[PDB]
RNA sequence: UCGUUGCGGGUCCGCUUACCCGCCGCAAGGCGGGGACAGCGGCAGGCGGGCUGUUCGGCUGGGGCGGCACA
RNA sequence: GGCAGGCUUAGAACCCGGGAUCCCCGAAUGGGGCUUCCUGCCGGGGCCGAAUAGGCCCCGGCGCCCCGUAAGGGGCGGGAACGCGGGGAAAGGAAACAUCUUAGUACCCGCAGGAAGGGAAGCCAACAGGGACCCCCUGAGUAGGGGCGACCGAAAGGGGGAUAGCCCAAACCAAAUCCUCGCGGGACAACCGUGGGGAGAUGUGGGGCUUGGGCCCGGGCAACCGCCGGCGGGCGGUAGCCGAAGUGGGCUGGAAUGCCCCGCCGUAGAGGGUGAUAGCCCCGUAGGCGAAACCGCCCGUGGCGGAGUCCCGGGGUCCCGGAGUACCUCGGCUUAGUUUUGCCGGGGGAACGCGCCGGCCACUGGCCGGCAAGGCUAAGCACGUCCCGAGUCCGAUAGCGCACUAGUA
């Protein structure tokens, strides 16, 4: 939630002083300052008329159910090339979608033998993509800390928390990695858009067919 | 596991019979005494125990007896016990002057009445209601605007 | 002690408003190859007496003493990395400590003999 | 006021030490950007309400 | 011992606009008691002393007579009186408690593992 | 107490032509403190003690020593002068 | 009118100790007068622009007076 | 960001912990105070002086109301908001306006804490059963109040956060009691022994707390209840330390972090700085380590006191169980409380466990539920001067009035 300060504009000494002066009936500064306009939106230093408030409601809700086919939507999503591709992954030299590796490869935990799993699945040029496509986003974000923006590259779904290759691969640029079962819209479908370059283990792929349904 | 005592929701005359099950504050003195406890016995055993209830219930007999075995055998570690643990009473300053003697006591309405149903409780609550514009503080006149559109739209 | 955020403001404001004995950190240098394998260490802070190489700017490839550091700049003068202004005096560019690869150690003072120890291990 | 009170005599001396501007090394030290006090006041002008 | 005078209090009539309701001034009364007003101006006259109880003893035509109970909390008499501390304080270590609870259940556990887990089993 | 001497163009007169020494001391002392602390200090008489505030806030004390001590005698010896 | 309001005698008389008024006294208490009245609190009726809040309609060959062409 | 002169390797600056100094006014407290300054008495000290006189100066004590035998001790003032008690509007709304609302609000007076208040059934229910309290979701804008208009508005019940239960008085015993000081002992304590003083029969103390108790008899230790916070151990806070990998070739350029080519780390590609845009230059980050001193939390262990106060069974039918209170009436404020909410004031005014109170008008009978008028109580909930983090917030006429020698001139 944002907002301006409840009374920001509104404290000061402020009257209006009637007509037959000669100027506009506009609130006024009471002492020396006295014909400084004051309180009013159009004024220097005046109220905002409509500000925003910390009680508006940001959360677009949506049923349990209606995600929950989304999920699934956008998980079919991760096995067509079509979409996968119009949604900008490079998927030239992955073999076949959805690219499902063996649960052996949860076992990694250097960064360094992710990469060459990355590299021996085709997965590496898409990787490459978002470490040369980050760049310093135009505007005020800079200042606010979102001075980068970088695109997203691999999805890595494993079977459960803390196994090895969720360290080993979550340092890469633009890779998301979850357990199976914290599937979800925003690694899914990045920018409101299906198909996302997804690398399931086996494990996790037996697992999902409990979930989500 | 420690047992947690069902009791059953008081059947009034709105509800037409039907029935239904919760969890109560505690083991009444009934159900103890069936698996050989008194209070204070059952309290040092991390068991909730309620001595107002006066109903004996199977159910809570029968979990009671279950879960006293697989302690006694070693095999569950009861809690702590549900008696205090701390002693905090802070020294007061003012009691008279904030109506905390009997005679303040009396005039806030504490002697014949339910803290709830106090008109200083009632002139807090609703002043919060209304500060946080919660539930039906949100709209004033939300009664009178239902009742118009109600006849309007089920003409 | 620098601060854990990821605002930039609050970054800016650790680096500004840092006190004397942080703002020693700023003055790290990379220890040359040569003397990475003597002292087991990869960085110190730049100390006046050490000897220095400039690897960035108009500088660059000149190598020459710290003759002064200034804790509340962070910058370093070094001998060789001057010019002249127009009444014909000597003066010296400020150097920003991160530019320069520390060449040769000043090590006569016991209590920087400590520094190394702790790093080496 | 010929016929003063200490105290009110010791408030005045405090505004006759105050009323000056910075030195003139001030403003080289700080390249000009300090020029000017806010004690520094007009005896007919800006009035101590001692 | 307390003496006020009795009857309402010194309810005044409002010398500014006010809708009638807001105009009356016989019969109008504080929300407070005498007894609680007797308490307090007994507080002022012993400062630093806690109001505990007080009870009514007599009326005239004119004054209302209370008797006002009060207690010195700094008093080392006071201070350890089951009733009074809980006016003046009172501080029990958890480490005290928690541990002779502690050593309760354990000694209960196993005189009951003699004495009626073959009666539960049975 | 005393916190300097005043070695003005008035003050050196009064030195030599009236033999009387210018410090400047806390607001607070008296004439009496004035005249102990300097015969303890520089173990001269003094003969008597004239003070003033100055409009800056602080007590000015025209000191005259008796007719045996030198005001500028003294005053060479601080190496004030 | 209820309470303050008590004590003797046959609604009446008396009494003083309540209470009230004044004098003296630092206070303690004393003196004099009144006296279960008065005064004071609650309740009730009357008088009550002393004070508080308000209302002083509409149509209208401008408003007002009239009229009611206001049902 | 100046000119000088110094300090610092005998370890400074700086940061963290602990100390020292700390003018006058200020609760301000010897007394004043129309000038943040003046002035008194007593005791001690110094000076001027022939003086021991007299005068001047310095230092300390000297507030009001209280507790306590005294020694001694307490209250006072402040704090951004939050909390408790009391006093208490109008504007506006009702398309006028008075009941009403606004609102028990604004504001005023008093009083607390790190939270406050509440809290342990004279309860709720309906013959089925819940089981202290507060706070959140719901019941619900329902019942109900109301120029039955505007509008106002519960509670029980259900789901959660959290969980905890006790004491004073009295029955019975009758000084077995508490406090203070000296001396000896006792982890610097509690406490023990002894002596003096104070409190105490108008009752200290024991006992007792709905699973009522007192009283009588028997049996049993897993008795029960309380005081001290020493010693050992652990963890945390208040400074910090360690932490991978290019400063490689060429180009442009004042200067590269940019472009081309070639490498490397990654549990670290959060973010910042650096002569233009940096994973690998530096700070940092993932991750790991750390305290002479001060503070906090937890655990183990230790010291001691009581009148058996603890558990179980039997007997009881005797004793105790809270007053201007319950209740009636009149006026008034308030409440959804309505012939029925709470309270204040005036007047009247109980009973006692074989009794009393409640079950939506009163009374009667039945049934059901309880024991007011004494006290305490952790946790779970409010707030933001302050500290930390975050951000579809603003970007110097914006955003706090103040990005700056702003609550300043
Ligand atoms: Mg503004
Ligand atoms: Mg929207
Ligand atoms: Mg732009
Ligand atoms: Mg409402
Ligand atoms: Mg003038
Ligand atoms: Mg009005
Ligand atoms: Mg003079
Ligand atoms: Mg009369
Ligand atoms: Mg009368
Ligand atoms: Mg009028
Ligand atoms: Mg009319
Ligand atoms: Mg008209
Ligand atoms: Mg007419
Ligand atoms: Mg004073
Ligand atoms: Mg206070
Ligand atoms: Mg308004
Ligand atoms: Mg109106
Ligand atoms: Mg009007
Ligand atoms: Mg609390
Ligand atoms: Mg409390
Ligand atoms: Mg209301
Ligand atoms: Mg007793
Ligand atoms: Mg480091
Ligand atoms: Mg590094
Ligand atoms: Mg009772
Ligand atoms: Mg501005
Ligand atoms: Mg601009």
């Amino acid at each position: 939630p944002k907002g301006v300060y409840e009374g920001a504009g509104k404290e000061h000494s402020c009257e209006s002083f009637g007509v037959g002066l000669g100027i506009a009936r506009i609130p006024r500064y009471k002492g020396h300052l006295w014909p400084r306009g004051c309180f009013a939106p159009n004024t220097r230093g005046g109220r905002r008329a409509h500000p925003p408030r910390p009680e508006k409601k940001l959360h677009e809700e949506i049923n349990w159910k209606e995600k929950n086919l989304a999920i699934r939507s956008a998980i079919a999503a991760t096995a067509y090339k079509s979409w996968v591709a119009a949604r900008g992954h490079m998927v030239e030299k992955v073999p076949s979608l959805p690219l499902v590796v063996s649960g052996d490869a949860e076992k990694i935990a250097k960064a360094k033998e992710a990469k060459k799993l990355f590299e021996v699945l085709g997965l590496w040029p898409d990787v490459e993509r978002a470490a040369e496509g980050v760049k310093i986003r135009a505007g005020k974000g800079k200042m606010r800390g979102r001075r980068y923006k970088e695109p997203k590259s691999v999805l890595v779904v494993v079977s459960e928390l803390d196994v090895p290759l969720i360290g080993a691969v979550r340092n890469f640029p633009g890779v998301d990695v979850v357990p199976v079962s914290h599937l979800n819209m925003l690694v899914l479908a990045p920018g409101g858009v299906p198909g996302r370059l997804t690398l399931w283990t086996a494990t996790a792929v037996e697992r999902l067919k409990g979930l989500f349904l | 596991m420690i047992p947690k005592p069902v009791v059953q929701v008081p059947r009034s005359i709105k509800s037409g019979g039907v029935t239904k099950w919760k969890e109560g504050r505690g083991f009444s003195l009934g159900e103890l005494k069936e698996v050989g406890l008194n209070a204070e016995q059952a309290r040092l055993l991390g068991l909730p125990v309620d001595t107002r209830r006066d109903s004996v219930w199977p159910q809570n007999v029968e979990a009671l007896r279950k879960w006293l075995i697989e302690v006694l055998e070693g095999k569950a570690t009861p809690p702590e016990p549900t008696l205090p643990k701390v002693v905090k009473v802070k020294r007061k300053r003012g009691r008279a002057f904030r109506g905390l003697t009997s005679a303040g006591r009396r005039s806030r309405g504490l002697i014949s009445t339910r803290f709830r149903e106090t008109h200083n409780y009632k002139f807090k609550k609703k002043a919060k209601e209304r500060r946080l514009k919660k539930r039906h503080e949100a709209t004033k006149g939300l009664g009178n605007v239902l009742r118009i559109s109600r006849i309007i739209n089920e003409s | 002690p620098f601060t854990a955020s990821a605002q930039p403001r609050k970054q800016r404001l650790s680096l500004y408003a840092a006190p004397l004995h942080l703002r020693r950190k700023l003055l790290n240098a990379k220890l040359s190859p040569e003397l990475q394998k003597k002292l087991g260490v990869k960085r110190l802070p730049v100390r006046r007496g050490d000897t220095v190489l400039i690897m960035r700017g108009d500088f660059k490839g000149v190598t020459g003493k710290v003759v002064k550091v200034d804790l509340k700049r962070v910058r370093i003068f070094v001998e060789g990395a001057t010019r002249t202004n127009s009444r014909g005096q000597t003066v010296y560019y400020p150097i920003h400590p991160s530019k320069v690869m520390i060449v040769d150690v000043d090590l006569s003072d016991k209590a920087r003999q400590k520094l190394i120890e702790r790093r080496k291990r | 006021a010929r016929n003063k009170p200490l105290g009110k005599k010791l408030r005045l001396a405090a505004a006759l030490n105050s009323n000056r501007n910075p030195p003139l090394w001030v403003i080289a030290k700080t390249k000009r950007r300090v020029t000017r006090s806010p004690a520094r006041r007009h005896w007919r002008r800006q009035k101590l309400k001692a | 011992r307390v003496r006020l005078i009795r009857g309402p209090f010194n309810r005044r009539r409002p010398d500014s606009g006010r809708r009638p309701k807001r105009m009356g001034v016989y019969g109008i009364t504080a929300w407070k008691s005498w007894r609680q007003v007797a308490e307090e101006r007994a507080a002022r006259k012993f400062p630093g002393l806690e109001v505990l109880n007080s009870y009514w003893v007599a009326d005239d035509g004119i004054y209302r007579y209370f008797e006002v109970i009060l207690i010195d909390c700094n008093q080392p008499t006071i201070q350890r009186d089951p009733l009074y501390s809980g006016i003046c304080g009172r501080e029990v270590p958890r480490r005290r408690l928690a541990r002779r609870l502690r050593e309760r259940q354990r000694k209960l556990i196993e005189h009951l593992k003699k004495t009626l887990l073959p009666k539960l089993k049975g | 107490m005393i916190k300097r001497f005043v070695i003005t163009e008035k003050a050196l007169r009064l030195a030599e032509r009236e033999n009387k020494i210018t410090i400047i001391v806390e607001r607070t002392a008296t004439k009496k403190q004035i005249a102990d602390e300097v015969q303890r200090l520089y173990n001269v008489k003094v003969e008597k003690v004239n003070t003033l505030i100055t409009p800056r806030g602080e007590k000015k004390a025209y000191v005259k020593l008796a007719e045996g001590y030198s005001a500028m005698d003294l005053l060479t010896k601080l190496g004030v002068l």
